[PDB]
């Protein structure tokens, strides 16, 4: 049927790497390839065919896995917060900035405009963080910014009449779940060159946008917990718009809310004792 | 035939330069209003038109044996300036594009080479988070302490990805770009959030044929172009 | 209802998955889509912009200056600018490029790569410049005779400020491994040598500064690709960031 | 694909109603590296030279 | 085939909000769109466009976040029955008035037409409330008016030939079900200025309208419990149509079966010193 | 639209804190009303029927109009100035500064009420419904609506000196929420029973 | 062309004001009789017409200084009047709707407003349950103690939600509501349930312009409108 | 739908006999808000006087 | 139908009032913009639009018993105000028309009649030639001293040829006049010359119906009208 044609979306991953032409020797003042203008900001033109004799090549490399959707959309590690016996309670503010390695990918781009799948695993363990045996529903709730927080394991917030919530078992299967581009804004931003509130300069508002900040995750089992519960909670992107290109974090976070470096030592390749030899 | 000499005329403002590279025109996007399908404030703007699409000539730096670099935060460094300034001021949101052009002449007697970067969003830090006399340093601008970081824990080898030229001595006296408006959303504030930033940072140091280092200063002049400003109330100068 | 035959792989969650899932927020309508500039659609585009190589890599150097060979008026005639092992992996100076850092996230590489140099010294300064491609097999060429019989350029430092040696893809086989890693031999991937000689000197006036430098920019070409996704090395972190 | 060589040919089917459930898209997307590599108003042919 | 077009819906949600069109500076005698008179009940008919210059704007926001059907389609807590072990069995009287987050979203409305979907969640917990392992099943049996009640576990009611039940595994997956609208009246009510009976004014039957009340969920487990159970009873409203808007709830709720309030202090929003600043 | 709890100041009990006074002044240019515009927290709009709304959302956008109505004698005379400033400062502190806004100016006589329109005035399509302070969501004020005596009220000898504004607000067509989140004082310690 | 003059005729009674603002009919909706595609009792209805369907006045109620309000059940206040109420007390079930109309003169020096709800379904609550004598107070009508919060736990201010006009001296005199028939059933006993509340509300308190105080009656005015009534036995007068 | 923008299209299926086991409706209802706003017998034009 | 009745919309800005009596349109010329025809400036001007074309209310002025009248020069009041100020202040030459409310109300108690006039180039004196606190008084404007003699040596009874209206206390509570742009020659300095001056003076004494006067202000409330501004440069906001 046409409806269900309508659920199914036929797409293509057949985009080719560029080939090469055979090409023979010249000898002339008329062309020269060679020669460039690095002063003008444009990377240069010369070709392989142009510099020395080529073959001809057909081109037979596929470029999907650099892809911006290849390149993000797989799960990464984004929150791990661990649910103590003593409250049976625990959250984790949402953003993609404890772990590192998604971190450092998303900091190729300057705004993404993307949907997100996150995947739960929950693991019991000991004290001694030893991996022990408990069987029980836990509750996660997406808490928005001015929803009240839930301050036990038997608040009454925990209804979840209007905040989303996904109940799982600590031993089942992991609980999945999608999500929408969020933003008030029309992408999300890696990068702020700006404050978060006007009249208002403190350093600790510098380089906060609070448009990409849509709230918290809290964590509660149904019943008061026996052992520790630790949440693994994973991120893929998908559906993804980039813009604008960056200079790839290469010094070390340091910071969940900051870009704040060492930069005790100005180098990012290591040294040789001569440029002249390896 | 000459992409070596140019001349940029905005308002009542002429530009020339006998020896540019060419123009850079940053993701090949010229500056450009604002269309109805994604404006989202519904008052009709105000385009000041000539009175602030014009260059604007800030104060000139010297070009020491030891300098870093340096950087301004744009619309910042013209907010206290002209009806640029004054639009900005009296606007809460605001949109343009620019057009820049760094000036920097020495002689065939020298050698050195300056590289010229726009930054979008270009969010800084050091050891420590930086405060306002370094994230909005007005018309002087910043100086950069980190320029091998770029300020931002990144490094100024990749930054070739920011639209750029370079002021090679042997070569050329004058860079040009032309910046589109960069953003996450249609509009912004002027006064609370910087597009781009303006960098210079020093790659090869300045030489003189003699020992005794005549001033060579460089200059940074800065046009607005296709300003839109909504959101009339009372002068507002800074974000403090 | 239907029987069914849940099999192996029940349950799983594996990070590459590339399955629908329910939405928590199934009656959301985003904002719309703006215009921005610079739409990136494949990270290739990135790969083919030059980025400043850390060349000057010597022990000593820090800053800015790891950016400028530097370059001399000889007194000996034939010598040695610079030397660089092709590779797009290890920690070398091109490990810190754009080109080089994209590398870090992927296991195999193949096409060519252009080295776009940009001379420096005072428009009175004059010379000339031998850029070397050896193909692998051996060591790095030991004097401009050995290294001119490889792939190479001559640069005359003019007007035209920049040169690019092109290094061409040659290859036994269709992809590269990036890495060096030892205990998997992937030495067998050895992609060869760049150098740079003097072809003539570097010549000055009389006073004039006797030293310049060389900027060396790389970038990929359009036959260009990586394959298989792998963990930045040099990306970590002992704790949680707060 | 059961298989022209590098061509994944993928019908992604969402189940749920919101397209933000759909599963990754494989479309290869337009690549213009030209907005990045030559970002100058004046076009500079390969065999020209590129100053003057 | 198109019997099976028979079980698909089509449904879209694209409804947008109101656009901007282009304005213009008005100064004439004719038209004043600015002056109103609140005295006739209806509201204020001024405009955007006609009280300042405006642009012109493309609508692109989307409605149906606030579709009656999207606020109350999603699941909220409404029942929260304990089975003990001396006896093993437990009831829940059937209405949304235990919880407050869905009796208040309810109070926008005065009559509501909906079907429901039941989402049972079990947990088992020892005496001092911590989570603890016990596999069993139990049994949910709706029980109607004048269907005698079940008073042991073992009662010969449980049989169930008439009464309908879910048996579902303490352990295991989360029980569900849905159910059509079922009061005799064409709407339910979600307030009710009458009597329950006639010849009788007392004020434990004002405000009682009996045909919301549609019985009983009766809970036992199959064998004696070892441990205590916890049912948690959640209901998504669906398919649902709302009339005669109303005044929402605004004091807290004290009482299940009628509207009683503190009203001590006489305010919702918080005090200021002065109406001038803030 | 519905009625404001705009005179919510420490002490005023009841229907009393539905009605904004206003008198005879004996200086120019006096202030009558502030109010910073905010559909989340706890202030004057948090209690209309567009604020309770708003409370069991996370995000808005569009026009709000505010419709005043003048409750004095049919005898009783007056000019008041409404304005809105958009954010990026304080409340305007002179009539001076505030006619620079968005404002109207109010006639008193036979139609009794006036609107002012609050039209969606913003950098982005959405805004954040709370002022949620860990989150910095103060990113999202909205600006400022100020009333102001525009010439005075005038009575005849011996009449009321004082009367009321009842303010009314409501959403324009052009107006939407997002994101559903739980209502912040609709609590409870206890099962009801 | 004038909106503020209206004439009302049902039956053998007729109003007149020279002060209305307009006419508030409920939802859009004009009463109308019942379809056989949702009727269920299946006896033929009595239709009184102008016997029942006409004007009917209450008692005047003086507003004082400390007023608090005042509020009528329907059809509750009319149960004992005319052929109205004994049409509705020899019946079983019984639908329709209302014609309200509120009066209050007062001077061009005199200030104050009233508002005048009519409220569906308006269950109501204090602190405790409430008596018949206040859930079902008769032609007499009953006072708000907590019109803050209307009786309910809502609010006053949100209450405009519900069909309304005001009473503002300066401008009107009076108020008038067409009401249809609400219900979650086609038709209800007139004993056992309100299926209206007008309520009358001071807002702004009513001042003079001296410190004498004279009399300003509050008066309403109630039209029964296509009405009907199954179930026919003997007369039972109230639900006690 | 694999996407139009603020349009969410969707084919509920259900697979149950009783029409109440569907699932939630996502089609978008008219809207008459002067049902409410505009509850009066005479309109009134957003440029006329209200009162006369 | 009615010209009691006005609205006045410039940029986001809006007047009402239910007293009015017309509008005057002065010389029956509503303002308009320089054709190329009478244009000598060869610039191309900035028109502001509606950053600048909206209207500003200056502070009010009490009527006294005693009042003589008030003045204002135009644009001397609003040079120092919003962005009509700003582009004032930083173009050589500006050119516009202006729409002017007046406003005063009082009750049906009171008597009194201000005469408001639009008086263009009205250079003013005394028995001295006056200071340039009276030539150009700014935003507060100045008062009378001859009103008989129009400050001018003219008479106030002839003063009807000039554009005017009247506030008569029983009839109207505002006066509103559009003014065309005046001058002999096509654009001129907004700081070294008054194309008009606004001037209200009281011609019946206010009386009130006891002897205890409370305060009646007077308000002004003007908007600039078609504007142009040419020959930018700094900014400069006085001829002293
Ligand atoms: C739990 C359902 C609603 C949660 C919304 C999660 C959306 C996450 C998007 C994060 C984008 C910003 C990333 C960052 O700030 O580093
Ligand atoms: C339950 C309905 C069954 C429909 C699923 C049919 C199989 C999925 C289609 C996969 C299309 C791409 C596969 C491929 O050719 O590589
Ligand atoms: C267990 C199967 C039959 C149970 C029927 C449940 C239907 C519940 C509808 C409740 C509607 C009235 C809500 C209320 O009174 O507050
Ligand atoms: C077992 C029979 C398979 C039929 C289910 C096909 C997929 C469900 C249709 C979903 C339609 C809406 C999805 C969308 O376009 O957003």
């Amino acid at each position: 049927g046409k409806m269900l044609k309508d659920a199914i979306d036929k797409q293509v991953a057949g985009a080719l790497v560029a080939g090469t032409t055979t090409s023979t020797h010249s000898v002339a003042t008329d062309s020269t390839p060679a020669l460039q203008a690095a002063e003008t900001g444009a990377t240069s033109t010369a070709r392989d065919e142009s510099m020395i004799e080529t073959r001809t090549i057909v081109p037979t490399h596929g470029i999907h896995e650099t892809s911006v959707e290849s390149f993000f959309g797989r799960s990464s590690l984004v929150g791990m917060p661990l649910l103590a016996t003593g409250t049976s309670i625990t959250h984790w503010r949402i953003d993609f900035r404890e772990f590192v390695q998604l971190r450092a990918k998303m900091s190729w781009f300057t705004y993404m405009r993307f949907d997100v799948e996150f995947t739960i695993i929950a693991t019991s363990s000991t004290g001694q963080n030893v991996t022990t045996e408990q069987h029980t529903t836990y509750q996660v709730m997406y808490v928005p910014p001015g929803a009240p927080v839930p301050s036990n394991q038997d608040s009454f917030q925990w209804q979840s009449g209007c905040n989303p919530s996904v109940f799982a078992d600590t031993d089942g299967p992991p609980a999945q779940f999608s999500v929408p581009f969020m933003s008030s804004a029309n992408a999300y931003s890696t990068v702020y060159d700006g404050y978060a509130r006007f009249m208002d300069t403190d350093p600790d508002r510098y380089g906060i946008l609070p448009s990409n900040f849509l709230g918290f995750m809290y964590f509660r089992t149904l019943e008061d917990a026996a052992h520790q519960v630790r949440f693994r909670i994973y991120a893929k992107i998908k559906h993804t718009s980039c813009w604008i290109p960056r200079a790839p974090r290469q010094a070390p976070y340091k910071k969940r809310y900051n870009l704040v470096f060492s930069g005790d030592s100005d180098r990012i390749c290591s040294n040789r004792a001569s440029l002249t030899s390896y | 035939y000459s992409d070596r000499v140019a001349q940029l005329t905005l308002g009542n403002s002429t530009i020339t330069t006998q020896e540019a590279a060419n123009i850079c025109v940053a993701y090949g996007c010229w500056p450009a209003k604002l269309s109805d399908t994604d404006a989202t404030s519904v008052d009709k703007p105000t385009e000041p038109g000539v009175s602030a699409d014009r260059f604007y000539t800030l104060r000139s730096k010297p070009w020491q044996a030891d300098s870093k670099g340096w950087y301004w935060k744009l619309p910042d460094a013209l907010n206290n300036t002209g009806m640029f300034g004054q639009n900005a001021q009296f606007h809460y949101i605001y949109r343009g594009g620019w057009a820049v052009h760094v000036q920097c002449n020495a002689t065939k007697f020298h050698q050195g080479t300056l590289l010229v970067l726009a930054i979008p969003e270009h969010q800084i830090a050091t050891q420590e988070q930086p405060a306002f006399d370094r994230t909005m340093p007005g018309s002087e601008g910043g100086t950069f302490q980190e320029p091998f970081w770029l300020e931002d824990g990144t490094s100024l080898g990749n930054s070739l990805i920011y639209p750029h030229q370079w002021i090679n001595l042997r070569t050329n006296n004058s860079a040009t770009l032309i910046l589109p408006y960069v953003n996450a959303i249609p509009m912004d504030s002027a006064i609370r959030h910087s597009n781009w930033t303006l960098a210079i940072i020093p790659v090869a140091p300045l030489k003189y044929a003699a020992e005794t280092t005549p001033l060579v200063p460089i200059t940074v002049t800065i046009a607005p172009m296709e300003t839109e400003y909504n959101g009339l109330r009372r002068a507002i100068a800074s974000n403090q | 209802g239907l029987p069914t035959k849940p099999g192996p792989g029940s349950y799983q969650f594996m990070t590459t998955d590339e399955d629908c899932s329910p939405c928590i927020l199934p009656d959301f309508q985003p904002t719309p889509e703006i215009f921005i500039p610079g739409k990136v659609n494949n990270l290739l585009e990135i790969a083919q912009v030059e980025s400043i190589l850390e060349a000057n890599n010597r022990e000593g150097v820090e800053g800015v200056e790891r950016y400028v060979i530097p370059v001399s008026v000889q007194d000996a005639l034939d010598a040695q600018i610079y030397a660089l092992r092709l590779e797009l992996g290890g920690s070398g100076p091109l490990s810190s490029s754009l080109l080089g850092t994209l590398a870090k996230h992927y296991t195999q590489w193949s096409g060519s790569v252009e080295i776009t140099c940009m001379f420096t010294g005072t428009f009175m300064t004059t010379g000339k410049v031998l850029l070397a491609y050896t193909p692998p097999g051996g060591d790095m060429p030991r004097n401009r005779e050995e290294a001119m019989l490889g792939t190479h350029v001559i640069w005359d430092f003019g007007l035209q400020s920049s040169i690019t040696l092109v290094i061409p893809w040659i290859s036994a086989s269709h992809f590269r491994g990036v890495s060096n890693d030892d205990v998997l031999n992937y030495q067998y991937y050895a992609a060869g040598h760049v150098t740079i000689w003097y072809q003539t000197n570097m010549v000055i006036p009389p006073g004039f500064p006797n030293t310049a430098g060389i900027i060396m920019m790389i970038a990929a070409q359009p036959n260009f690709s990586f394959r298989i996704q792998k963990d930045r090395e040099d990306m970590t972190q002992t704790a949680i960031l707060q | 694909g059961a298989q022209g060589g590098s061509t994944i040919n993928y019908n992604n089917i969402n189940y749920y109603s919101h397209a933000a459930s759909a599963a990754q898209n494989k479309q290869d997307f337009t690549q213009d590296p030209s907005k990045f590599t030559q970002p100058i108003a004046d076009v500079i042919k390969e065999t020209a030279v590129p100053l003057k």
